[PDB]
């Protein structure tokens, strides 16, 4: 992969590294192996990052796969919206699912 | 007499079909405007195809060109040829149907099929042949 | 009014481009050798060729004496006197850039209704183009 | 008499080819869209149905019968409808024509446009006869009838301008060109090698000197010389229809002349 | 949810929708019928005591005109079977129900009304015929087109709906959107392709035609610019007359690939007071980008402004490409020879090069990329060199065109299609692909009882060497027929998925609102946000900057 | 008329994707008459 | 260093130069003192936060903070001097327009972003190695434990 | 169903030549562009006129008279 | 439509003298957009045009069979030698000045049909009108003068929107809407009201004191009476009892 | 049905007039000549005319929509010179060139034989 | 009343938005339409709406905004004191 | 040209759409996913007609 990094000048230079992509998570087990950098692992899955890092790294993981999705096809989405959904998904200390099981079970009264 | 014989797709597991006689089957400069064909170099075929657009059904069997057409254009005239103005049949005058249609003056298409014939389109026409400019006039 | 710049330029070269009546030509002051000119000819109503010597003129206004949308232009009438009269190609533009190209090199931009022309030279012969409207003259 | 001038190349009962020179663009386009649509002719408008046990329907009758081109040489000598004070209709802004057609033989019977029959008193005008065309002397086919079956209709006839509808249009397709070399760049050809040896030369080509090849473009050249060919329905003659054509068109710049004076006067 | 959250409303009408260029933005027109159909209660006051009793004595048959008479206690009178007793009296306090009138704020819709840009607010304008009639740039936003679409209008029926409507739900608010900072409405079809053709240095008028263009512009100041070219004849460029259209002080400055003040290629834009300097018009200026003439002209001068900003320059455009013509016919798919040669050769050199592959694969020679298998690494590198040769093809075809060729102009503009359908039609139709992968074997190891068992030249998988212009072969049309069924089956799909995650989201999100202390909080009072959107700000009002001091090296910090 | 005494229905717990045009369905089945909407590939015409 | 701001500076200095056509040759008038003082106390009307008391002054300033610094960036004294020339007249125009049109982009109380931001993200979807396009959306919306095609990066 | 009158689009009056069409097909051994040449239609307008009518008239007269005199 | 998938509606009509016309007097029976040619790639469309303007020149009857021998290249050939454009564009006047156009037309027949849709069968509008017997809603169908569904998306459009008393407008006064009396001890709808005798009493609580009325649409009146003979009690309060 | 009926394009209504001229205060001696139940035919021709008038600085015409039949004028002369009697003179000079046109052709037809 | 902020200590925002704007005119235009006494001059107008707006560009609307706080609390903010600014 | 292929029930021309199954007295081998004791199953609906 190609990423920019700051150049001993001052300027932004694009720089090869040799990034691993894996088939399967296992996230706690392979941030301990020693030669990578643990401040910079990602995972696919969300919900492997809120259990390992907590429901604030799973709150930017949660918005990273959403921003990947919308910005997949070329579209381009203002941050405040997604961002929103994002912190309603995240608000109750957990990822809540969208579905009759997640935000359909609060208490925000029985018409609504 | 053993000319003809019908297959089914279980059949055609094991058989090998031409596209036509005129190529395939003879043993085997060329104009630039015809498409490119394969030949295909095979000397064993068991059968001819009768015609390649009898492949059709019969709401394709009334576009003109479809070989020259995107696919999913030849789908939306299929639908829509079902629900043009035209002459169901000819007793239409001692029919007491629910709601039918007919157009004054049908006429039949200056570009024809040949499996066209064998549907009546030319005795049961759905349409008319108008003179069409293709133009950006007054934005209407 | 007054004539802001006049000089004889020799066209270099003509490129039509993928327009076809409008050709930008490259030309060169004969008396100076720091001032060049590019600029864009409708070639349907004034035909440029290589190696022609054309006398370019810039002027604030057409009429004679001095007089320093400003008025609705109207179709001009019989017995006008003007600069024109002079001249056999004229046209009307506005300067939108004024650029340093040395330290006494200075270029001046003019877009006449989209036909662009740029004036280079020296500090001490374009001081008097100010960035309003002019007029361009051009006679073989 | 020095302003337009006209030169007639073909003259015919159905067709008049000229040359319209020392014109104005606006004028030549002008006279052309009156020939089509404001120039008066007789036609079938209304149609009462007595009997009627053909194939087709009352309307469907009632359609082809208003397309008929009836005479219209005389139509100024006829008022309109709207004009005239009558309860429906009468002979000073009408004429009446009748179809009475009965399958009497075995075989198909065809009813023609020769078989009306005009109930009105013209007094000695000359409107009305439908226009018969052909060698065999019968009109249009406006129906078919077997045996035991009967039309029979009466037809009234108004005066009226094809803007109202396309059935008083006393002109077919009018056919009109200027310059036929391009020589005012009016048109960029389209061409995939060569504009000229992909497009063929029109007719009126021979009218006039090709470009000089090489000539500078002539920018103050204006568009005269119009090439037209009219074709008249056969309702009026196609002289007449250009003439009436003139007439018309000048009676309407007449009226506003009218109106402005009658402005100035309030 | 069928007779609660939404229910069938009284005071509305649907009929077909059609173009009218002469329209303003935010005018709807509403067919007579329906104009006499639906009624407005009006109270009456002083300031219309006289216009409403007219009204009343047109009766309700005759537009404008009126349909009941509402007493201030309460009691309805029927216009109809009333005049037998003449003319009501009418006093102050009463209700008069009257036909809507032109300028009458109404609610126009589209279904399924997926976004707040398909249901806005217009103003009536009765016409003949039995058709609505709607600005073309106003479609973008609706999702609409003239093919036999249908929208519901809505008439309010109080003063304070008909002022809530006219001030929050006016089409010249929506011009920006806030979905993505950017306007959603712009210049189409036939508007944007006229004004890339009137743009071009080729285009002069003549004194006649600049008269007619001049008086097409409703906010004309009446002064007649002075030509580009005063002699040797009086002529003025297409940019001078549309820069009357585009109101005064406005700037606009944007550079593309090779683009300097001296334009070769007369690519970019420059306007200054106004005024074009150089550039085209195209989408990236006048269509529905981002920091385009109507982002700059709405954010400057107000949603107003630019409302009649869109009328302006489609009056002036559509006009000129009225009398000059635009159109477009097989001539225009068909490539010279030589370049149908290159193409053919072209064509040839790629399937070779699969013919080469195909060999090492049957000799084992060739090792398979890392993390994919034999026979997934040949297919990848069959589909790549397959769907290179397209690529290359279109790209022949392409610049063959000339500047004269009409689906080049209309590519040029933006207007409709693109490369791949210039490709397509005239050079190659290419590889079709079904679920991602070539023509699969529907029958036991070949695809069509036409080839032998274990044929993977790209004839027998589904590699259409021909082109529309050209026509397909049988065994071709068979296999683009399977790709296309896939799109077919992904569009019905698709919709009815997509419609659930649509609702879901609204409704976990519907009771969210920011509060008078700037705070994002739901139904129960908690918090979401502390402040929308971590600024403050809103989506409409954003705009695309460069932060100047995050790029550059130290140096030209520095300096 | 023709077209509707010729059609086929296809009843759609199943583990395939009979909506697709299979490769046997050549000189069978139109390849190209199929409803737009629901119906879609499960209704097919001889 | 594109991003989405709320104010559009670089607009805001062109109209300056072109309402009060900047010489761009003669010496301008304004000093050191007032581009630094006139910069600075601007970035303290700036208010989306009204409150007086601490926690609200902190998140106010947090909240304008990326803008001032673009504020500062474009508004730097050599480059008023140098770049732009501005004057003092069109100095002070500029800094008022500035305020004027940040106060204009602040969110209005009411509006119900909550409707809007799932229209934004709902109606671009309809449109629409890897799980990608809506089978991946609803794999993210519906909190599912086992998805299609999980995956590590590694650095 | 039966040939129409006028020529849609120039409003010629095609509808007294359609026996002449037919007698010059069966009699005149001529084909059908030569017979409509022969007919003075020159512009394709109505040559389509005549071409491509259908006669549903014939086969509706094959039917007895619902109501016969 | 025509045989390509090219459907539309007719945007407006034009009489002979305003159409374009060509050298030889011929206008269009119809006009339709280039733009609808290159997304669509209907080449078959314009191929059909070309043979059919030569078929009809020819007098003959064209074969577009889908797999035959005839190539785009020979129709050129044999419209060429008729003394027309080869790939079939016309030069054409323009119908209100007679100016030739710039830009050349392509030009020619077509065969296009009419399809069941016509805009007279679909145009209705609705003042006031019959409601439903059950929920008292306007009825639904056209033929019988019913009203638009208001649906819940559009419901949400109009709360982005933020016109909350609009909202209520559709809700209420353009569709159910209905008055209703509750108690104030129980909060349900079961206050017998006798405005004649302007006597109002709750058979149960004893009181004819605290009555009060409430505007409700006219289903959730018949959700809450329904919920009521489901043995749940969906009690309306005038006043709170909690703070937020 | 809302088709208007078809009389509407040339037959003129009640309460209508035929000019309405209204003076424009967007330029100095510019007016505005609203025709009603006229098209292209006349504004076309009297544009035209109006445009070979040397003492005439703007002439143009528009038809705002197709579906009314009307179209409006608007005409500037210089200092000194009446619009309408600019447009008196346009006029007066297309119906004397309108009867030379009409005397050449009917001399000219009278030359023929064939008809 | 603890729910009513005292003015010396309102802490919203001093700009009336979009939605107070809208409502405002349409409860002005909705008075002047049911007969109520005009507080502007008028140049000839007969739109109660168009009048509405006369009034608020003039500031002659006696009508004050009670601007709810998501806990109760609301701050009253007339509309001669809100700056139109939008 | 009618060519038949319907009956008249009540009046009413009714035709029978032809009704697509899954042929029977075939042997069918399907394979089932990871979730499940069953990883083969060859299936036949034996039918007599
Ligand atoms: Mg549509
Ligand atoms: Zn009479
Ligand atoms: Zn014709
Ligand atoms: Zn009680």
């Amino acid at each position: 992969y190609d990423r920019k990094v700051p150049s001993p000048t001052g300027e932004y230079v694009k720089e090869p590294e040799w990034v691993l992509e894996t088939d399967g998570v296992n996230l706690s087990e392979v941030m301990t192996v020693p030669g990578i950098d643990p401040t910079r692992i990602y995972t696919n899955s969300f919900i492997d990052i809120m259990e390992v890092l907590g429901i604030e790294a799973g709150r930017a993981a949660l918005y990273k796969e959403v921003y990947n999705v919308i910005a997949s096809d070329g579209s381009y989405v203002n941050y405040r919206h997604m961002a929103l959904l994002v912190d309603v998904m995240t608000t109750q200390g957990g990822l809540t699912s969208v579905t009759r099981h997640g935000f359909n079970r609060s208490n925000t009264g029985a018409l609504m | 007499e053993g000319l003809v014989e019908y297959i089914d797709a279980e059949e055609e597991e094991s058989i090998l079909i031409a596209m036509q006689p005129e190529d395939l089957e003879p043993a085997e400069d060329v104009d630039p405007a015809k498409r490119i064909r394969v030949s295909h170099h095979a000397t064993t075929f068991t059968h001819c195809e009768i015609h390649p657009s009898m492949i059709l059904g019969v709401a394709a069997s009334i576009i003109p060109f479809p070989d020259h057409n995107q696919s999913p254009r030849n789908t939306y005239q299929s639908a829509m040829g079902k629900q043009a103005m035209g002459v169901f049949l000819t007793n239409y005058n001692v029919r007491m149907d629910t709601m039918a249609n007919i157009l004054y003056y049908p006429q039949k298409p200056l570009g024809t099929t040949r499996a066209m014939e064998y549907l009546k389109f030319r005795e049961l026409p759905a349409g008319q042949n108008a003179i069409v400019a293709i133009a950006c006039y007054s934005g209407y | 009014s007054n004539t802001l710049f006049d000089d004889i330029f020799q066209v270099s070269e003509v490129d039509p481009g993928r327009y076809n009546k409008v050709c930008r030509i490259e030309a060169a002051s004969t008396t100076q050798d720091q001032c060049k000119l590019t600029l864009d000819i409708n070639v349907e109503l004034f035909p440029v060729a290589a190696q022609d010597s054309l006398t370019v003129t810039i002027a604030s206004s057409l009429n004679l004496e001095d007089t320093p949308a400003t008025r609705s232009w109207r179709p001009p009438q019989a017995g006008d006197r003007s600069l024109a009269d002079d001249y056999d190609y004229v046209m009307y533009g506005t300067a939108y850039k004024f650029e340093e190209v040395s330290k006494d090199l200075i270029a001046v931009y003019y877009s006449f209704g989209g036909l662009l022309m740029r004036l280079e030279g020296n500090y001490r012969n374009l001081n008097n183009l100010k960035q309003e409207n002019a007029y361009l003259l051009i006679r073989r | 008499s020095e302003g337009p001038q006209v030169k007639i190349r073909e003259a015919s009962k159905d067709n008049v080819d000229f040359i319209l020179s020392n014109v104005d663009l606006a004028m030549a386009n002008s006279l052309r869209r009156v020939m089509i649509a404001e120039i008066p002719t007789l036609a079938i408008d209304s149609v009462e149905v007595e009997t009627n046990t053909t194939v087709l329907a009352d309307e469907f009758i009632a359609h082809r019968l208003g397309l008929i081109p009836l005479q219209s040489m005389d139509i100024e000598q006829l008022e309109y409808s709207r004009d005239c004070f009558c309860e429906d209709h009468c002979d000073k802004c009408s004429v009446v024509l009748t179809l009475q057609a009965f399958g009497e033989s075995e075989s198909t019977t065809n009813v023609y446009s020769k078989d009306l029959v005009i109930v009105s008193n013209l007094m000695g005008r000359n409107i009305g006869h439908p226009i018969i065309q052909d060698k065999e002397g019968n009109g249009v086919l406006i129906c078919k009838l077997r045996k035991g079956q009967e039309l029979k209709l009466t037809c009234v006839a108004k005066k009226g301008i094809a803007k109202e509808h396309a059935k008083w249009g006393p002109a077919a397709a009018i056919e009109f060109e200027y310059d036929p070399w391009n020589k005012l760049k009016h048109t960029d050809y389209w061409y995939e090698q060569d504009s000229a040896k992909e497009w063929p030369q029109s007719k009126n080509c021979e009218y006039e000197d090709p470009p000089n090849e090489g000539d500078p473009f002539d920018y103050k050249a204006q568009a005269d010389t119009f090439y037209m060919n009219v074709e008249s329905v056969g309702s009026i003659p196609v002289d007449q229809v250009v003439v009436r054509g003139i007439d018309t068109l000048q009676k309407k710049v007449a009226s506003i002349l009218l109106a402005l004076t009658q402005m100035d006067q309030d | 949810r069928g007779n609660l959250m939404g229910k069938r409303v009284d005071f509305s009408a649907r009929t077909v929708i059609s173009g009218d260029p002469n329209l303003e933005l935010d005018q709807v027109g509403v067919p007579k019928s329906i104009a006499k159909t639906l009624t407005y209660p009006e109270v009456v006051t002083p300031y219309n005591i006289d216009r409403l009793t007219q009204l009343v004595r047109n009766g309700p048959n005759e537009h404008p005109g009126a349909k009941y008479v509402i007493r201030d206690s309460g009691d309805r009178i029927d216009l109809r079977y009333s005049k037998r007793a003449g003319d009501i009296q009418l006093q102050y306090g009463w209700k008069v129900e009257r036909h809507i009138m032109d300028n009458d704020p109404v609610l126009f819709n589209r279904q399924p009304s997926l976004h707040k840009m398909s249901m806005m607010a217009h103003r009536v304008k009765v016409i003949p015929y039995s058709t609505f009639r709607l600005n073309l740039s106003v479609t973008s936003p609706y999702n609409a087109d003239f093919d036999g679409d249908e929208m519901n209008l809505h008439v309010p029926q109080s003063e304070e709906t008909r002022a809530e409507l006219s001030q929050l739900c006016a089409v010249p608010l929506q011009i920006v959107s806030p979905q993505s900072n950017k306007p959603c409405m712009g210049i189409v079809q036939d508007t944007l392709c006229g004004i890339r053709k009137l743009t071009l240095r080729d285009t002069f008028i003549e004194l006649d035609q600049v008269l007619n263009m001049l008086y097409w512009v409703p906010d004309w100041d009446g002064v007649i610019p002075t030509p580009a070219i005063i002699k040797p004849k009086p002529l003025w460029s297409g940019k001078q007359i549309l820069s009357v259209a585009i109101p005064n002080g406005i700037h606009l400055q944007r550079f593309d690939e090779g683009t300097t003040l001296l334009s070769p290629k007369d690519n970019g834009m420059l306007i200054i007071d106004g005024q074009i300097i150089f550039g085209v018009v195209e989408k990236k200026t006048v269509g529905s980008s981002n920091g385009g003439l109507i982002h700059v002209v709405t954010r400057e001068k107000g949603p107003q402004v630019c409302a009649k900003l869109f009328g302006n320059i489609q009056k002036v455009v559509n006009f000129w490409l009225l009398h000059n013509g635009f159109s477009t016919g097989i001539g225009d798919t068909i490539a010279d020879g030589p370049t149908m040669r290159e193409i053919t050769e072209t064509i040839a050199e790629a399937k070779k090069k699969v013919l080469d592959v195909t060999k090492e694969a049957q000799a084992n020679l060739l090792t398979a990329k890392h993390g994919m298998t034999l026979r997934e690494s040949f297919e990848d590198n069959v589909v790549r060199f397959l769907n290179e040769a397209r690529d290359k093809a279109g790209r022949l075809a392409e610049v063959n065109l000339k500047d004269l060729n009409n689906v080049k102009q209309m590519v040029m503009a933006g207007s409709k299609g693109s490369f791949i359908n210039i490709a397509q039609m005239s050079a190659c139709v290419g590889q079709q692909s079904v679920e991602g992968k070539r023509i699969a074997f529907g029958f036991v190891d070949r695809t069509l009882p036409h080839f032998s068992k274990d044929d993977y030249s790209p004839e027998s998988k589904g590699f259409v060497e021909n082109s529309y212009l050209r026509g397909l072969t049988p065994q071709e049309f068979f296999f683009h027929a399977m790709g296309g069924r896939e799109g077919l089956i992904d569009t019905a799909v698709k919709t009815a998925e997509t419609g659930y995650i649509q609702r879901r989201l609204v409704k976990a999100l519907e009771d969210i609102m920011v509060h008078y202390d700037n705070t994002t909080r739901n139904s129960l009072g908690n918090v979401i946000q502390f402040i929308y959107g971590e600024d403050g700000m809103d989506a409409a009002h954003i705009e695309k900057q460069s932060l100047d001091t995050i790029g550059g090296s130290d140096a030209a910090f520095e300096k | 008329t023709l077209s509707h005494l010729r059609r086929t229905n296809t009843p759609i717990g199943k583990l395939a994707k009979p909506r697709q045009l299979h490769n046997t369905h050549w000189g069978l089945v139109c390849p190209a008459e199929t409803p737009e909407g629901q119906a879609c590939g499960l209704v097919k015409n001889l | 260093a594109n991003w989405p701001l709320p104010v559009n500076i670089r607009r805001i200095i062109q109209n300056a130069q072109q309402t009060f056509h900047i010489d761009h040759t003669k010496p301008s008038d304004l000093t050191i003192k007032d581009i630094v003082l006139g910069v600075k106390d601007l970035q303290e009307n700036l208010l989306v936060l009204r409150g007086k008391n601490e926690i609200i002054q902190n998140a106010q300033r947090d909240a304008v903070t990326l803008f001032c610094c673009l504020l500062r960036s474009r508004l730097a004294t050599r480059r008023v001097l140098q770049e732009y020339r501005l004057t003092k007249q069109a100095f002070d125009w500029v800094l008022s327009n500035i305020e004027a049109q940040f106060l204009r982009s602040v969110v209005h109380p009411g509006e119900m972003v909550g409707v809007l931001a799932a229209q934004s993200i709902g109606e671009p979807a309809t449109q629409m190695k890897v799980t990608s396009g809506v089978p991946r959306l609803k794999e993210i919306l519906n909190v599912a434990k086992n998805m299609k095609t999980p995956s590590l990066t590694v650095y | 169903m039966i040939v129409p009158v006028r020529c849609f689009s120039c409003g010629k009056v095609v509808g007294d030549k359609w026996e002449s069409y037919l007698n010059l097909l069966q009699e005149d051994e001529l084909d059908e562009g030569t017979a409509l040449s022969r007919l003075g239609l020159k512009r394709y307008c109505c040559r389509r006129m005549i071409l491509t009518h259908v006669d549903l008239i014939e086969k509706f007269l094959r039917y007895n008279p619902l109501e016969k005199r | 439509a025509s045989r390509h998938g090219q459907k539309g509606t007719i945007g407006i009509t034009y009489r002979r003298e305003d159409m374009p016309f060509t050298a030889e007097g011929i206008v269009p029976d119809l006009i339709i957009n280039p733009h609808a040619i290159p997304s669509r790639m209907t080449v078959a469309h314009l191929i059909e045009c070309l043979l059919s303007k030569v078929a009809a020149l020819s007098g003959n009857e064209g074969d577009a069979s889908p797999f035959t021998d005839i190539t785009v290249e020979g129709i050129s050939k044999l419209l060429r030698e008729h003394g027309y454009q080869s790939r079939g564009f016309e030069v054409m006047y323009n119908g209100h000045t007679g100016k030739k156009l710039m830009a050349q037309i392509f030009f020619g027949p077509t065969y296009y049909q009419r399809l069941r849709h016509m805009v007279d069968d679909k145009i209705h509008a609705r003042a006031r009108g019959p409601m439903q017997v059950l929920t008292r809603q306007p009825v639904e169908g056209r033929s019988r003068d019913g009203g638009l569904r208001f649906g819940e998306m559009e419901r949400d459009c109009m709360i982005a929107h933020g016109a909350a008393s609009f909202l209520k407008e559709r809700l209420m006064e353009a569709s159910d809407a209905f008055r209703v009396h509750i108690c104030g001890i129980c909060g349900l709808m079961t206050v017998i009201a006798k405005l004649n005798h302007n006597q109002f009493e709750c058979k149960g609580c004893d009181n004819k004191i605290d009555i009060y009325q409430i505007h409700i649409p006219y289903a959730a009146k018949l959700l809450f009476q329904e919920l009521m003979a489901m043995n749940i009690t969906p009690r309306l309060y005038t006043d709170r009892s909690r703070d937020f | 049905m809302n088709a208007p009926d078809r009389f509407e394009l040339f037959l003129l209504g009640e309460g209508e007039s035929k000019l309405k001229i209204d003076p424009d205060t967007k330029a100095p001696n510019a007016v505005v000549i609203t025709f009603e139940k006229e098209d292209h035919t006349l504004g076309n021709l009297i544009r035209a005319e109006l445009l070979n008038d040397r003492k005439v600085l703007f002439a143009a015409y528009k038809v705002e929509h197709p579906f009314f039949a009307r179209f409006k004028l608007r005409i500037q002369t210089t200092e000194g010179y009446d619009p309408k009697d600019a447009l008196k003179n346009a006029c007066n000079s297309i119906i004397n060139k309108l009867g030379a046109l009409k005397t050449n052709f009917e001399t000219e037809w009278n030359l023929q034989t064939l008809a | 009343k603890e729910k009513a902020i005292p003015k010396d200590q309102r802490a919203t925002t001093p700009y009336m938005t979009k939605y107070e704007r809208a409502r405002i005119l349409g409860t002005r235009a909705l008075q002047i339409s049911m007969n109520a006494p005009v507080f502007v001059d008028l140049e000839g107008e007969t739109d109660p709406l168009r009048i509405a707006m006369k009034e608020l560009a003039e500031k002659k609307i006696p009508l004050v905004i009670r601007r709810y706080l998501p806990d109760g609390s609301f701050e009253d903010w007339s509309v001669e004191e809100l700056i139109v600014d939008l | 040209f009618d060519m038949g292929g319907y009956f008249i029930i009540n009046g009413s021309e009714k035709v029978l759409i032809a009704q697509e199954r899954s042929a029977g007295n075939i042997v069918q081998v399907f394979k089932k996913a990871a979730p499940s004791p069953i990883s083969h199953v060859a299936e036949i609906r034996s039918a007599l007609e």
